[PDB]
RNA sequence: UUAGGCGGCCACAGCGGUGGGGUUGCCUCCCGUACCCAUCCCGAACACGGAAGAUAAGCCCACCAGCGUUCCGGGGAGUACUGGAGUGCGCGAGCCUCUGGGAAACCCGGUUCGCCGCCACC
RNA sequence: AGUGCAAGAGCAAAAGAUAGCUUGACAGUGUUCUUCCCAACGAGGAACGCUGACGCGAAAGCGUGGUCUAGCGAACCAAUU
RNA sequence: CCUGUCAAACUCCAAACUUACAGACGCCGUUUGACGCGGGGAUUCCGGUGCGCGGGGUA
């Protein structure tokens, strides 16, 4: 399971690429979704590779982000441990997070919006003109690499 | 092994390549059976432009009709060697050609499962001279 | 006319003589020079390597080769060496010599397409590289910058 | 295109590789298909009759009845529904 | 053989065994084929159908297993062919086969030929086959009369030992008669 | 399948070559023209009738890789080319990096001298 | 090679050659594709049927002209069945 | 035998990629009725640029 974050806008991006992001429930910049590592899902992320940031986050990070930016399928409600417990199969955020990472369930299945609308990265990201291997912020990241971004956008 | 490897005469073609006939008559008597017309191919200067057109005849003799003929043809010929086929044939003379081969030739002349005769089972110029020379005359 | 008009390889390959007529003869005199009776049985082998893909008019080939071989007469008319220009001007070139109306030009010459890094010239010499000099003058008359490369020759 | 005949730009698709040259095997020209079966449309360069317009080479339609020995295959050209009259010689079972 | 571009005919065409242009026309009827085949000494008759991995023979008869019913004569003749046809035809009927078309392979459509005799037999066995009566022999020849009369010009038995000296087109009737009721493998 | 008939795939099966096989049975060559039938001329072929002989052809069986073909290992080659991205480089032609794909020639070594189906059969 | 004619394509017990026979280059009426990719548009063209009548063939079958893609023409008026 | 080169109207080879159909995931639709069918009303048929691939042209 990888964490997807759109880092480049829609203007000028191929349509078939935009539709893909949309199929992955991301419709705005800085929006993030969690995607299983499957052949089908792998092809999709690859196509979207140049306008996004992705990687496997650590249990902790996911938990920080889930707590800070998760939302019910509808409404304001904060998704805290209590919410998680009184609304999901799990007992707390950690429990959920683990399940997501081990790809046993999904934000929808638990009545949560597929999207983690993150904040702009505190301190600024590495650039949307180059990939990670080049000092940029595009492409696959390190678990440590993804965590920093996610955390900066907590 | 032998007996089925020893040569034999298969057809003797006597044909008169004229250029436009009355000649059939003599072929009929010299052989013993009706001659066949010889149409020609291509248009050419020897005022031979006609595609389908009698320009000679031939006669393919088999069995006794072939021997009984060679029993007078050969004597009227001297030649031998070099003038022989690579398959053990030879033409002399009005032309008279002798096609020679061994016992299992029908394999290549039939309709069903026909097949080409293997080079080994073919007749060589030498193995030919022997057979014939061994039949009322001399080689070279 | 200038090389500028035909030195780039941006047009389609145009070489089918079955569909092109009136192509001018090539000015390249020979392709094998020196002792062509002998085979490459020489200690040293230098090559002139083109550093960029370009088109070289038979014009430039002839001038380049002449200026090199004509010089290789620092060894003599029947000297011991063999010189080879491996490329041939296959690519037919046109010129639109009405304005842009019906502009497909008429055959005016030929050129050879050489890709960066190919050797256009190869010489064979005994430790007597006057040939290295014959090429400083050769790549002087062809569009590209060139590399003078020595192969069998650890006799430095 | 310089012309607009049915065989315009068909040099490739309607020619055989040198080895597949010559009369084709009868087995596939006699194959029988059932209504509903998916079939891939590909003209056999070696087989003159039973042909369909070159433009449909590559299509995969649905057998829906036949006309004489020839079959009637429904295909969808772009967004249009079309029925193609084609012989077994030019059809193959999908999967 | 010569090169990558060389074209090698189908195996059954190399072997000069199958005529594929006729085969196709034959397969057009959608009916079983009545394969009529000959050998110097025997005559075979099969009812073949089309299959996923090749033809399927649902019913056959060989001039050899004719003796199995009382045949004491040669097996490479007209009477032989007819009977083998009738025998295969019957087995055919037993197998639930009702109609077929005559495939004579590479043989020639010569009138009164053994292949047509084969066809007449199969038809009389009850099989429905597209045919043309006046291309068939005149019954007597099928009986083997042409051979009996040929032995009349005797002086020396036409049959080396075999059976009889003046041969028997009657032996033919006795057999056809036999095949037209009961008996095993029919 | 101790030799057959009809096929499917249509060279992995082609081309060339070696060895082996028929005592009663099978395929052949083979022997032979009164008949059905036949050659613009020939029972050569086609067709019909038949076993004196043969295993030399064919055919079946076993095998050889020199040529042609199929597939594989290693090398060529992650090279050539290429879908997506870049305020990377270059006067420019053009190149480079990241990401997703990925060849051809050729060399060396193996593979391949058919596979399979139905029927019939000491 | 040949297959009437461009070019490209198809074809070997043939689609080529020879021989013989025959007039299916037949009347009627359609299905479909094409013309006009997608996506509406006529004439024309083609593929594939059916009904009728025929040719050839032992038969399956083949013949809706020439192996395939060029060789074509509206209304009004005339003449013709 | 050896040795030197080519192809828009060459091909023993051969991608990336484009594309028919099907299944799977995704997304979407069944009070926001999708897909589709029928009808009303248009405007429009001077286009332009970047990038990739082009063809012509010295440009
Ligand atoms: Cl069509
Ligand atoms: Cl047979
Ligand atoms: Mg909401
Ligand atoms: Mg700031
Ligand atoms: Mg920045
Ligand atoms: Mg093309
Ligand atoms: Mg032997
Ligand atoms: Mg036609
Ligand atoms: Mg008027
Ligand atoms: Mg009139
Ligand atoms: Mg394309
Ligand atoms: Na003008
Ligand atoms: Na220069
Ligand atoms: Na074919
Ligand atoms: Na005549
Ligand atoms: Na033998
Ligand atoms: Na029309």
């Amino acid at each position: 399971m990888h964490a997807l974050v759109q880092l480049r806008g829609e203007v000028n991006m191929h349509t078939d690429i935009q539709d893909t992001l949309e199929m992955l429930n991301i419709h705005h910049v800085n929006h993030c979704t969690l995607v299983p590592e499957t052949d089908a899902y792998r092809g999709m992320v690859a196509k979207v590779n140049d306008f996004v940031a992705f990687g496997e986050p650590s249990q902790e990070t996911l938990e920080t982000v889930l707590a800070t930016r998760a939302e019910p399928l509808e409404g304001d409600a904060d998704v805290d441990d209590e919410w998680v417990a009184e609304h999901t199969d799990y007992d707390d955020i950690s429990g959920l997070a683990f399940a997501l990472l081990s790809e046993e369930t999904t934000l929808r299945e638990q009545g949560l919006s597929p999207t983690l609308r993150l904040h702009p990265p505190r301190g600024g990201h590495d650039g949307v003109k180059h990939p990670v291997k080049e000092g940029g912020q595009l492409g696959k990241h390190d678990t440590e690499g993804i965590d920093d971004l996610l955390e900066a956008m907590r | 092994f032998h007996e089925m490897r020893e040569p034999r005469i298969e057809k003797v073609v006597v044909h008169m390549g004229i250029g436009h006939a009355n000649a059939e008559d003599i072929l009929g008597e010299i052989t013993g059976q009706m001659p066949v017309r010889t149409k020609a191919k291509r248009t050419v200067g020897e005022f031979d432009i006609r595609e389908g057109d009698p320009i000679g005849a031939k006669v393919t003799l088999r069995d006794e009709m072939a021997e009984e003929f060679l029993q007078t043809a050969l004597p009227l010929a001297e030649l031998a060697t070099s003038q022989f086929d690579d398959t053990g044939n030879f033409s002399f003379g009005l032309d008279v050609t002798v096609n020679l081969v061994r016992p299992g030739y029908r394999v290549a002349k039939r309709d069903k499962a026909s097949r080409s005769i293997p080079t080994k089972h073919r007749l060589n110029p030498a193995d030919a001279v022997a057979f014939i020379e061994s039949t009322y005359d001399v080689e070279v | 006319k200038p090389g500028a008009m035909y030195r780039n390889s941006s047009k389609p390959a145009y070489t089918r003589r079955e569909y092109i007529s009136g192509i001018p003869g090539k000015k390249i005199a020979q392709f094998d020079m020196g002792n062509n009776g002998a085979g490459p049985t020489y200690p040293a082998q230098v090559e002139l390597v083109v550093e960029k893909p370009v088109q070289i008019r038979h014009n430039a080939l002839e001038a380049a080769r002449v200026a090199a071989n004509r010089y290789v007469q620092n060894s003599g008319a029947a000297a011991n060496y063999k010189f080879r220009i491996r490329k041939f001007p296959f690519h037919v070139i046109r010129e639109n010599k009405d304005g842009m109306r019906a502009p497909f030009g008429k055959p005016v010459g030929t050129a050879a397409r050489v890709h960066g890094a190919n050797h256009i010239f190869i010489a064979w010499v005994n430790p007597d590289p006057n040939v290295e000099e014959a090429w400083r003058r050769a790549k002087m008359k062809v569009t590209p910058t060139i590399n003078i490369d020595s192969s069998p020759a650890g006799n430095a | 295109p310089s012309s607009n005949g049915p065989l315009e730009g068909t040099r490739g698709k309607l020619k055989n590789k040198p080895r597949d040259r010559g009369t084709s095997p009868p087995q596939r020209a006699v194959e029988e298909f059932d209504d509903g079966e998916k079939v891939h449309l590909k003209i056999d360069p070696s087989v003159p009759n039973g042909r369909f317009h070159p433009r449909f080479d590559g299509q995969t339609g649905t057998v829906e009845g036949k006309q004489g020995d020839a079959y009637k295959v429904d295909i969808v050209d772009g967004g249009k529904e079309k029925t193609i009259i084609v012989t077994a010689a030019h059809l193959r079972r999908q999967e | 053989a010569t090169g990558p571009r060389y074209k090698v005919p189908m195996r059954r065409r190399r072997e000069a065994r199958t005529d594929y242009h006729q085969r196709l026309r034959l397969l057009k009827s959608g009916k079983p084929r009545l394969v009529a085949r000959k050998s110097n000494k025997h005559v075979r008759a099969q009812l073949v159908t089309l299959g996923p991995n090749g033809d399927d023979t649902l019913a056959s008869a060989h001039s050899s297993d004719l003796a199995e019913y009382g045949w004491e004569a040669p097996t490479g003749n007209m009477p032989s062919a007819y009977l083998t046809g009738l025998l295969a035809g019957l087995r055919a009927q037993e197998a639930g086969v009702e109609e077929a078309v005559l495939d004579i392979g590479l043989n020639s459509p010569t009138p009164g030929s053994k292949v047509f005799a084969i066809q007449e037999g199969a038809i009389d066995a009850g099989l429905d086959i597209p045919h043309n009566d006046d291309v068939l022999a005149d019954w007597q020849r099928t009986r083997g009369a042409h051979i009996a009369e040929y032995d009349e010009q005797l002086e020396e038995p036409l049959y080396s030992g075999d059976f009889d000296a003046a041969d028997l087109p009657e032996h033919f009737d006795e057999l056809r008669e036999t095949l037209l009721d009961g008996d095993i493998e029919l």
